[PDB]
C-alpha cells in the first residue's frame, strides 16, 4: 500500500533528521516561520505603531545594525484581532499595520510546541526513558509567556516582545517601568535557576574534567584518548567525590552521579517555570511588592528607603514611555 | 488573638499527637 | 508497604496502582478535603466579610459564586442576608466529615483490594470493559448535576442577571434557548478578537439552554458506554493502562483551566462585573467614559475634537461604522458591559445620547470602575501601576485568571509526563535502556 | 451569625489545615522512616 | 544537654537587650526613629569630604534638636 | 486575498488530517519493543 | 437560649476532635483493633446524632 | 554597503548549518 | 576540638542576633 | 546611509584571516596519512 | 410579557403598557403592585432581544434599549418616588420617534 508504507516512511528512524508525526507540523510551520520571518525581518515597511504618528523602520534595509533592527509586533489599531492577510484590506495596509509579526509568532510557538512533542515522539522510538520533553517545557514556558500570554493581559500584541536584540531591551525596561518585575520574587527566584544552573554547569563540568583516566601522551590532546562507545568510566568518581569531599565538608558531596545530575537538572528548570510564571502573574497586573515608604519619622518626613529609589526610577520611566 | 493564639495552638495538634500516640502503640503504617 | 516491591518514597503514590481497596481510600479522602476546604474558605470569608461595602472590595474569592447563584444577593447586588452563604459552608464542612472518615476506612480497615469484597466494583486497569462500564455512571452522574444546575435556573429561585432592563440583577429563566444552530454553531465562531469561542455568551439563557444539552448528552454517554464497548480503532489507540487514563485526565483538566483562566478574566455574563468587580477591558473602558463626562459636563464640547497625539481627545471613529473612545482604550472597543451598550447608539456611542440618557446608578458605578482598574501587588501595593502608596487592592478577578492559569500550565506538563511514563511502561522499556540488546545499537546507520 | 459570635481561632484558621496534611505526610513519613 | 539550658537564655537575653536598652544606637551610630532632621530644616545632613568627616558628621549630629 | 484564504485553509487542513491518521493508526505499534 | 445550644454545640467539636484521635489509632494496632473496638459504632451513631442538633435548633435559636 | 555585509555574514551561517548538518563525518562504534 | 571550634565561633553569635531581630520587631 | 568608510574591510579581514587559519590547519589535518 | 412574533408588533405592543404606566393615580389600590408588575415584563422583554444581533445594530432597536434602560434603571436604586415629570416625557418623546423610525426600518 502506499499509506501503510508512507506512514512507515515518516514514523522511520534511518532519516538523518527524524521527523515524527509532530514533525508534520513542526517542519512546514518553522520553515514557514523563518522564510517569513528573515524576509521581514530585512525588508519592513516601516510598520506602525500607532495610527497616530509615528512609523517605526525595524527593518534591517533601512539603516540598522543587527542590534537595533527588529519585526515591529502588531499595532494598537489592530488590538488583539486575528489579523491574517485576506482579512486585512491591502497587501501593503496588511504590512502597514504589523502583520508579519502577529504571522511569524503564531507559526513560531505552534511550531515550537509540535517541537517539544517531537523530542518526545522520537524518545519514544528508541527505546528510552522520555523526560526531555519535561525539561523542554521551560522555554517553552517562557516563549508562551512573553510572547502570546502577556499581551493578552495587555489586550494588544504591541505590548507583547518586539523580537529583535534591540526590540527585547526595549521590552523589559518599559516592563520595569509598570510592573517591577526586578523585586518581584518569582523572577527573584529565576535569576537564581540561571546562575545555579551556569553555576553548577561550571562546577559538574570542571569536576569530571579534572579528573581523567589518562589515555593519552602529553603532546597528543587529552581528548582523543576518549574513544567513542568505551566501556571504561573515562573518569574517577572516588578521586573526584573527596576532592569536592574534601573542598567542603565530605557530607554534601552527592555520591550518586543519578542522583547528581539529576539535581543538575532540577535547579535550572524549575527556576525557569517561576518566571514564565512571573510573567503571567505580572501581565494580569499582579505585580512584585515595592516597599514604599516602609521608614518614616516621627515629622512626617521620609526617610526614603533604596526602594523608592526604584520606585522613582520606574516612575520615571513610565512617564517616558508615554 | 493570643487568646485567639493560644485557641488556634490548642486546636489542630492531632497531627504530631496521632502519630505519637500510634509510634507508642505500634500500630501500622 | 515499603520499596522492596514498589519504587522511590518520594513517589511512593503510585504504589496504588495496583490496589484499588487502598486507591478508592485516596480519592474519597482527597475530595474530602476539597470539600473541607470550600466550606471553610466559606465561614472563613463570612467572618471577615462586610456586607454594605461591595463584593470585590472585601477581597472576596468565593461569596461571589454563591450569590451569583443567586441566594442572598437581592437586586442592586444588595446582599440581603448572609444566613444562606452560611449554611453552604457549614454543610459542605459537615459533608467532609463523612469523607474522610470513609477515605480512612478504605485506607486502611478497608480490604486491600477490591477484586473480591464486591466484583462488581473491582475493576482491573487494563480491562477495556468493566472500566469503560464505570466511566459510564460518572458521565452519567456528572451530567445529573449539569441538569440540576437547570433546577436552579427555571425553578428553584432564579440564577443572577448580568443584563436586567434594570439593575441588571435577579431573574428566572422562562424559555431556554435550544437548537444546534446557536448551540453547536455557538462554539464554532473565532476564538480571537472580537469573537470570544465559548468567552462571547451574551444572553444569560445561552448556558442554560446549553446545559440542557450537556444535561442530555452525558445522559446519552453513560447509557452509550454503559451498553457498549471500545471498537477497533479506539483499541488499536489510546494505550489502555493505568496510567494514560490519568494522562488523558490531565490533557483535558488542563485545556479546562485555560478556559477557566479566560472566562474570569473577559466575561461579564457569568461573572457580573458588579460583584466580581470589573473586567479588565471594561476598567479602561469606563474610566475612559468618566472622564469624557466631567469634561463634557462644563463647558466643553469633545465630539468633535483632536488630541495632542492626532487621534482626537475622546471619541474615534473605527473603520467599522460604530465610533469608540479613544486613548489606550481603542484597543478595546469590543467590550461590551452592562451599563455601556445601552449608552451606545445604532452605530457606536450618539453623543448627543450619551449627555442625557445617563442615569444615577449609571455614572456613578461606570465611576466606582474607575477606582479599581485591575491592578495591584502581591503585598496588595495598588491604585494604579506606578500609582505610589493608594487605593491599595487586587481585584479578585485577578486572582483567579492568574491562579488557575498556572495550575492549569503545570497540568499541561503533568499530561506530558504522564502520556510520557504510560505509554512507555505499556511499552516496557520505561525501566530504561536494556543493557543487553540496545534498540539503536542494530540499525542502520547513516 | 451571633449564634456562633465567638470561636475566634476556629474560624479565624480553618484554611491553613489542609496544607497541614502534606506535612503530616512527611512526619507520617520520619516515623515510618522512608 | 547539660550548660544549653544556660548558656543559650542568658546570652540571647543580651541582644534583647541592646535593643531595648538602644545601646546598639550609639555604638553603631544609628540614627534614633526620631532622629534625623533636627529643627525643621528637611535636608540630607550629607557628610562630605575628607580629613574631616569624624569633625562634619558631628555638625549635623550635633544639633539633632 | 481571497483566493490566498481558501488556500491556507486547504493546505493546512490537509497536514493536520494528515497528521491524526498517524497516531489514529497503530502508533504504539511502532517502536522497538512491545 | 443559644447558649444552651453552644454549649451543646462546642460539645460536637469535643467529642469529634477525639474521635479524630481514636479512629485512627483505632486502626493502628491491628491487635483487638476491630475486636475490642465497637466504640466506633458506639460513638460513630451517637456522633452523628450531634451534627443534626446543630442546624434544626438554630434554625429556630438564631 | 552596511546591509549587504549582514545578509551576507548571516549567509555563511546557514551555508555553515545545512553544510554542518549532512556532512559530519559519522562517528563510528569501537 | 577542631570540629567544636566551628560552631561555637560561628553559631554562638546567630543567637545574639536574634536577640536583636526579635526585639527590634517590637520597636517603633 | 553614511557609514564608517573603512569599516567594510574590517569585517573581510575579521572573517577570513580567522576563516582561513582554520582551514590551512584542516587541509593539511585532511592530509595526514 | 406574552410576547411573541417578530420584534415589531410586540415592540410597539410593549408601548401601550410603557407609555401608560407612567402617569397613574398613587392613592389607586395598586399603581405600585402593577407598575410592579408592568415592568418585570421589560425583564422577560429585554431579556430575548439581547439574543438579537440583528437589531443590535440599526437604531430603531437600539433607540428601545435607550429608552428601557431609562426607565427601568430607576426601579433597582428607588423604585418607590415616582420619576421626575422630565424623565416621564421624554420617554414618550423617544417611544413617538421609535415607533416611526422603527416603521422606518421595514418600509425603508
Ligand atoms: C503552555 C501555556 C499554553 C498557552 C497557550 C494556550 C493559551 C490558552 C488560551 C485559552 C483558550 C481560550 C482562548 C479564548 O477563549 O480566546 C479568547 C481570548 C480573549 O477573547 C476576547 O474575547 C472578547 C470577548 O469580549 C466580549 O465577550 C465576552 C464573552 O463573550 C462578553 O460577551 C463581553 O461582552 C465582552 O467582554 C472578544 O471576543 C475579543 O475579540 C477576544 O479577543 O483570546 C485569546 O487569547 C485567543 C487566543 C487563544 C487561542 C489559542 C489557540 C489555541 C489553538
Ligand atoms: C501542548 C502540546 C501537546 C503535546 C506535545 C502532547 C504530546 C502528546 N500527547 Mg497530547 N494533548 C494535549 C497537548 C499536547 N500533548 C492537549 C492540550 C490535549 C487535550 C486533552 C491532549 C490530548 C491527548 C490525548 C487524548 C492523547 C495525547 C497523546 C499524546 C502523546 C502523543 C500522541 C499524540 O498524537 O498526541 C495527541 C496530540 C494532539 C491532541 C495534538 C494537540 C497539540 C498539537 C501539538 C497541535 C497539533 C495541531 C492542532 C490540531 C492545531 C492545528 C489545527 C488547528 C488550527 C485546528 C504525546 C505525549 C496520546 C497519549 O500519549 O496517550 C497515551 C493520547 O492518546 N494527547
Ligand atoms: C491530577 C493529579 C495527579 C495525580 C493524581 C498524579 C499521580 C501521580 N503522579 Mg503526578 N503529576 C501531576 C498530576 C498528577 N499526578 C502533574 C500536574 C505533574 C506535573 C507537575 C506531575 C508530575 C509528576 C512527577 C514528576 C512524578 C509524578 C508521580 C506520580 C505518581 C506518584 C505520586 C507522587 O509522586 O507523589 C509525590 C508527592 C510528593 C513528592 C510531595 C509533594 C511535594 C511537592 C514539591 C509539593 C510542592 C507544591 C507546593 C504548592 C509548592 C510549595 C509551597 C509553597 C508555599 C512554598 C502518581 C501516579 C511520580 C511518578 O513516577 O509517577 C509514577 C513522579 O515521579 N507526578
Ligand atoms: C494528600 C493526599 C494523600 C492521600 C489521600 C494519601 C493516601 C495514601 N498514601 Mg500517600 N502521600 C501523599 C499524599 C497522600 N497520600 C504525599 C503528598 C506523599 C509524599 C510526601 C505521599 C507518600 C506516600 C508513600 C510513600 C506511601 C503513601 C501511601 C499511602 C496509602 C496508605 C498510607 C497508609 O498506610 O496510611 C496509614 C496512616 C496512618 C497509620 C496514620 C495517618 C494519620 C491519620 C490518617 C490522620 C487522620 C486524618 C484526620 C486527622 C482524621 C480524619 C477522619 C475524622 C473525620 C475522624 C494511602 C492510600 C503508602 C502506599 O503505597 O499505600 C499502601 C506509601 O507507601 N503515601
Ligand atoms: C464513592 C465512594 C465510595 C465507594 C466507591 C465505596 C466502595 C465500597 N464501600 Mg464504602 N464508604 C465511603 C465511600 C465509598 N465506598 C464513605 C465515604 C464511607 C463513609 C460513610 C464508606 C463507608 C463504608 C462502609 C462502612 C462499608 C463500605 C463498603 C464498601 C464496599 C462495598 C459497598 C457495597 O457494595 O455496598 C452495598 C450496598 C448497596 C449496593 C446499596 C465498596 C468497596 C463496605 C465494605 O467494606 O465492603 C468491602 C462496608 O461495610 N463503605
Ligand atoms: C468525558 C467523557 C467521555 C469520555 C472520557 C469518553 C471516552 C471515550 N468515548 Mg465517548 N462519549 C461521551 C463522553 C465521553 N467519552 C459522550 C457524552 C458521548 C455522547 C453520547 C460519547 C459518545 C461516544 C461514541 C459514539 C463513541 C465514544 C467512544 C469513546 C472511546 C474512544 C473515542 C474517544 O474518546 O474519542 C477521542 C476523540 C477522537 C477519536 C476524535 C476527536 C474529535 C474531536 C471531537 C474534535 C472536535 C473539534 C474540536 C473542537 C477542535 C478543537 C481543537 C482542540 C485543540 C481544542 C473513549 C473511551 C467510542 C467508543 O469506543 O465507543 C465504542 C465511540 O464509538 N463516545
Ligand atoms: C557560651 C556558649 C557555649 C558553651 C560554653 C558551650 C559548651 C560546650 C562545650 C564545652 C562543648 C564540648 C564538650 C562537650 O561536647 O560536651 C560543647 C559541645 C557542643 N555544643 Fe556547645 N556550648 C555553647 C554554645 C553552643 C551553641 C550556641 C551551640 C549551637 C548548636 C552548641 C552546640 C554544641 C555542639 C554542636 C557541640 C559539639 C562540638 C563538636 O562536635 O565538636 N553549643 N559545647
Ligand atoms: C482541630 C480541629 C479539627 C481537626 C483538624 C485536624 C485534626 C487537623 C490536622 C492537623 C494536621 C494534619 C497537622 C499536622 C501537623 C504538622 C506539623 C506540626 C508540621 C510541622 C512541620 C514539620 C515537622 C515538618 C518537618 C520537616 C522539617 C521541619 C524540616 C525537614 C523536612 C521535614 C518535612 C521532615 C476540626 C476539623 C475538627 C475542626 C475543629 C478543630
Ligand atoms: C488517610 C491518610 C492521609 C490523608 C488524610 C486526609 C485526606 C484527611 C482528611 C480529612 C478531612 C477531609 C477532614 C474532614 C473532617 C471534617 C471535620 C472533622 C469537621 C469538623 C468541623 C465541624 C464539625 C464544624 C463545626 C462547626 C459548626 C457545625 C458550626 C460553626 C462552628 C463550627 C465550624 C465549629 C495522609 C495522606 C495525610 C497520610 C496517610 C493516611
Ligand atoms: C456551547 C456552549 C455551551 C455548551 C457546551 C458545549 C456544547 C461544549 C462542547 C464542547 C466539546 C464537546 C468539546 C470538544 C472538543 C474536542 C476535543 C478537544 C476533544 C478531545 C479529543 C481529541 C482532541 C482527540 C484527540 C486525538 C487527536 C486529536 C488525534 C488522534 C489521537 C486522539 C484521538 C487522541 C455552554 C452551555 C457551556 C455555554 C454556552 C456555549
Ligand atoms: C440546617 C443546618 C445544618 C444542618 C444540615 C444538615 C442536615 C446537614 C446535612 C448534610 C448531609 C446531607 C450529609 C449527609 C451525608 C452525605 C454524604 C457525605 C454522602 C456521601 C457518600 C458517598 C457519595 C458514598 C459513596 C457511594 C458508595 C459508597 C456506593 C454507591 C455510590 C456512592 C458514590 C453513593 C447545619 C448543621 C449544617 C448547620 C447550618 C444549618
Ligand atoms: C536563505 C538566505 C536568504 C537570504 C535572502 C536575502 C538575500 C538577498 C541579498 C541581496 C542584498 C541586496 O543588498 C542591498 O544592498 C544595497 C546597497 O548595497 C542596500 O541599499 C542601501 O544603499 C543604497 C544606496 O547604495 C540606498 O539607496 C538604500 O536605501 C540602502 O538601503 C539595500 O538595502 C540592500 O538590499
Ligand atoms: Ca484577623
Ligand atoms: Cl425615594
Ligand atoms: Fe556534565
Amino acid at each position: 500500500n502506499l499509506w501503510e508504507r508512507f506512514c512507515n516512511w515518516v514514523t522511520s528512524t534511518d532519516n538523518r533528521l527524524y521527523v515524527g508525526w509532530f514533525g508534520v507540523i513542526m517542519i512546514p510551520t518553522l520553515l514557514a516561520a523563518t522564510i517569513c520571518f528573515v524576509i521581514a525581518f530585512i525588508a519592513a515597511p516601516p510598520v506602525d505603531i500607532d495610527g497616530i504618528r509615528e512609523p517605526v523602520s525595524g527593518s534591517l534595509l533601512y539603516g540598522n545594525n543587527i542590534i537595533t533592527g527588529a519585526v515591529v509586533p502588531s499595532s494598537n489599531a489592530i488590538g488583539l484581532h486575528f489579523y491574517p492577510i485576506w482579512e486585512a484590506a491591502s497587501l501593503d495596509e496588511w504590512l502597514y499595520n504589523g502583520g508579519p509579526y502577529q504571522l511569524i509568532i503564531f507559526h513560531f510557538l505552534l511550531g515550537a510546541s509540535c517541537y517539544m512533542g517531537r523530542q518526545w515522539e522520537l524518545s519514544y522510538r528508541l527505546g528510552m526513558r522520555p523526560w526531555i520533553c519535561v525539561a523542554y517545557s521551560a522555554p517553552l514556558a517562557s516563549a508562551f509567556a512573553v510572547f502570546l500570554i502577556y499581551p493578552i493581559g495587555q489586550g494588544s500584541f504591541s505590548d507583547g516582545m518586539p523580537l529583535g536584540i534591540s526590540g527585547t531591551f526595549n521590552f523589559m525596561i518599559v516592563f520595569q517601568a509598570e510592573h517591577n518585575i526586578l523585586m518581584h520574587p518569582f523572577h527573584q527566584l529565576g535569576v537564581a535557576g540561571v546562575f545555579g544552573g551556569a553555576l553548577f554547569c561550571a562546577m559538574h563540568g570542571s569536576l569530571v574534567t579534572s579528573s581523567l583516566i589518562r589515555e593519552t601522551t602529553e603532546t597528543e590532546s587529552a581528548n582523543y584518548g576518549y574513544k567513542f562507545g568505551q566501556e571504561e568510566e573515562t573518569y574517577n568518581i572516588v578521586a573526584a567525590h573527596g576532592y569536592f569531599g574534601r573542598l567542603i565538608f565530605q557530607y554534601a558531596s552527592f555520591n550518586n552521579s543519578r542522583s547528581l545530575h539529576f539535581f543538575l537538572a532540577a535547579w535550572p528548570v524549575v527556576g525557569v517555570w517561576f518566571t514564565a510564571l512571573g510573567i503571567s502573574t505580572m501581565a494580569f497586573n499582579l505585580n512584585g511588592f515595592n516597599f514604599n515608604h516602609s521608614v518614616i519619622d516621627a515629622k512626617g518626613n521620609v526617610i526614603n528607603t533604596w526602594a523608592d529609589i526604584i520606585n522613582r526610577a520606574n516612575l520615571g520611566m513610565e512617564v517616558m514611555h508615554e | 488573638v493570643i487568646a485567639q493564639l493560644t485557641m488556634i495552638a490548642m486546636i489542630g495538634i492531632a497531627g504530631p499527637m496521632i502519630i505519637f500516640l500510634l509510634a507508642v502503640r505500634r500500630g501500622n503504617l | 508497604d515499603q520499596e522492596s516491591s514498589g519504587f522511590a518514597w518520594w513517589a511512593g503514590n503510585a504504589r496504588l496502582i495496583n490496589l484499588s481497596g487502598k486507591l478508592l481510600g485516596a480519592h474519597v479522602a482527597h475530595a474530602g478535603l476539597i470539600v473541607f476546604w470550600a466550606g471553610a474558605m466559606t465561614l472563613f470569608e463570612l467572618a471577615h466579610f462586610i456586607p454594605e461595602k461591595p463584593m470585590y472590595e472585601q477581597g472576596l474569592i468565593l461569596i461571589p459564586h454563591i450569590a451569583t447563584l443567586g441566594w442572598g444577593v437581592g437586586p442592586g447586588g444588595e446582599v440581603v442576608d448572609t444566613f444562606p452563604f452560611f449554611v453552604v459552608g457549614v454543610v459542605h464542612l459537615i459533608s467532609s466529615a463523612v469523607l474522610g472518615f470513609g477515605g480512612v476506612y478504605h485506607a486502611i480497615r478497608g480490604p486491600e483490594t477490591l477484586e473480591e469484597y464486591s466484583s462488581f466494583f473491582g475493576y482491573d486497569w487494563k480491562d477495556k470493559n468493566k472500566m469503560t462500564t464505570i466511566l459510564g455512571f460518572h458521565l452519567i452522574v456528572l451530567g445529573i448535576g449539569a441538569l440540576l444546575l437547570v433546577a436552579k435556573a427555571m425553578f428553584f429561585g432564579g440564577l443572577y442577571d448580568t443584563w436586567a432592563p434594570g439593575g441588571g440583577d435577579v431573574r428566572v429563566i422562562t424559555n431556554p434557548t435550544l437548537d444546534p444552530r446557536v448551540i453547536f454553531g455557538y462554539l464554532l465562531k473565532s476564538p480571537f478578537g472580537g469573537e470570544g469561542w465559548i468567552v462571547s455568551v451574551n444572553n444569560l439563557e445561552d448556558v442554560v439552554g446549553g446545559h440542557i444539552w450537556i444535561g442530555l448528552i452525558c445522559i446519552a454517554g453513560g447509557i452509550w458506554h454503559i451498553l457498549t464497548t471500545p471498537f477497533g480503532w479506539a483499541r488499536r489507540a489510546f494505550i489502555w493502562s493505568g496510567e494514560a487514563y490519568l494522562s488523558y485526565s490531565l490533557g483535558a483538566l488542563s485545556m479546562m483551566g485555560f478556559i477557566a483562566t479566560c472566562f474570569v478574566w473577559f466575561n461579564n455574563t457569568v461573572y457580573p462585573s458588579e460583584f466580581y468587580g470589573p473586567t479588565g477591558p471594561e476598567a479602561s473602558q469606563a474610566q475612559a467614559m468618566t472622564f469624557l463626562i466631567r469634561d463634557q459636563k462644563l463647558g466643553a464640547n469633545v465630539g468633535s475634537a483632536q488630541g495632542p497625539t492626532g487621534l482626537g481627545k475622546y471619541l474615534m471613529r473605527s473603520p467599522t461604522g460604530e465610533i469608540i473612545f479613544g486613548g489606550e482604550t481603542m484597543r478595546f472597543w469590543d467590550f461590551r458591559g452592562p451599563w455601556l451598550e445601552p449608552l451606545r447608539g445604532p452605530n457606536g456611542l450618539d453623543l448627543n445620547k450619551i449627555k442625557n440618557d445617563i442615569q444615577p446608578w449609571q455614572e456613578r458605578r461606570a465611576a466606582e470602575y474607575m477606582t479599581h482598574a485591575p491592578l495591584g501587588s502581591l503585598n496588595s501595593v495598588g491604585g494604579v501601576a506606578t500609582e505610589i502608596n493608594s487605593v491599595n487592592f487586587v481585584s479578585p478577578r485577578s486572582w483567579l485568571a492568574t491562579s488557575h492559569f498556572v495550575l492549569a500550565f503545570f497540568f499541561l506538563v503533568g499530561h506530558l509526563w504522564h502520556a510520557g511514563r504510560a505509554r512507555a511502561a505499556a511499552a516496557g522499556f520505561e525501566k530504561g535502556i536494556d543493557r543487553e540488546s540496545e534498540p539503536v545499537l542494530s540499525m542502520p546507520s547513516l | 451569625p451571633e449564634a456562633y459570635a465567638i470561636f475566634d481561632p476556629l474560624v479565624d484558621v480553618l484554611p491553613v489545615i489542609p496544607v497541614l496534611f502534606l506535612a503530616l505526610a512527611f512526619v507520617w513519613q520520619a516515623a515510618v522512616g522512608f | 544537654w547539660v550548660i544549653h539550658s544556660i548558656t543559650i537564655p542568658a546570652l540571647f537575653i543580651a541582644g534583647w537587650l541592646f535593643v531595648s536598652t538602644g545601646l546598639a544606637y550609639d555604638v553603631f551610630g544609628t540614627p534614633r526613629p526620631d532622629s534625623y532632621y533636627a529643627q525643621e530644616q528637611r535636608s540630607i545632613p550629607l557628610v562630605t569630604d575628607r580629613f574631616e568627616a569624624k569633625q562634619q558628621v558631628e555638625t549635623f549630629l550635633e544639633q539633632l534638636k | 486575498m481571497e483566493t490566498l484564504k481558501i488556500t491556507v485553509y486547504i493546505v493546512v487542513t490537509f497536514f493536520v488530517l494528515l497528521f491524526v491518521f498517524g497516531f489514529l493508526s497503530g502508533d504504539p505499534a511502532r517502536n522497538p519493543k512491545r | 437560649m443559644t447558649i444552651l445550644f453552644q454549649l451543646a454545640l462546642a460539645a460536637l467539636v469535643i467529642l469529634s476532635f477525639v474521635m479524630v484521635i481514636g479512629v485512627p489509632v483505632a486502626y493502628a494496632s491491628p491487635q483487638d483493633w476491630d475486636r475490642s473496638k465497637q466504640l466506633i459504632f458506639l460513638g460513630s451513631g451517637l456522633w452523628i446524632a450531634l451534627v443534626l442538633v446543630v442546624g434544626v435548633l438554630n434554625f429556630f435559636v438564631v | 554597503m552596511e546591509t549587504i555585509t549582514y545578509v551576507f555574514i548571516f549567509a555563511c551561517i546557514i551555508a555553515l548549518f545545512f553544510f554542518a548538518i549532512f556532512f559530519r563525518e559519522p562517528p563510528r562504534i569501537t | 576540638t577542631v570540629r567544636w571550634v566551628a560552631v561555637h565561633t560561628l553559631a554562638v553569635p546567630t543567637i545574639f542576633f536574634l536577640g536583636a531581630i526579635a526585639a527590634m520587631q517590637f520597636i517603633q | 546611509m553614511e557609514v564608517n568608510q573603512l569599516g567594510l574591510i574590517a569585517t573581510a579581514l575579521f572573517v577570513l584571516v580567522p576563516s582561513v587559519f582554520l582551514i590551512i590547519l584542516y587541509v593539511q589535518t585532511e592530509s595526514q596519512q | 410579557t406574552g410576547l411573541t412574533g417578530n420584534f415589531r408588533e410586540d415592540t410597539l405592543a410593549l408601548i401601550s403598557s410603557l407609555r401608560e404606566a407612567i402617569a397613574l393615580p398613587e392613592n389607586d389600590p395598586n399603581k405600585k403592585a402593577a407598575q410592579a408588575e408592568a415592568r418585570k415584563k421589560l425583564n422577560d422583554f429585554f431579556a430575548l432581544y439581547r439574543r438579537d444581533d440583528s437589531l443590535r445594530s440599526l437604531s430603531s432597536f437600539m433607540t428601545m434599549q435607550t429608552a428601557l434602560n431609562s426607565l427601568a434603571g430607576h426601579y433597582s436604586s428607588y423604585p418607590n418616588r415616582p420619576l421626575p415629570e422630565k424623565l416621564k416625557a421624554r420617554l414618550e418623546q423617544e417611544f413617538k420617534q421609535v415607533e416611526l423610525a422603527l416603521d422606518r426600518e421595514a418600509k425603508s
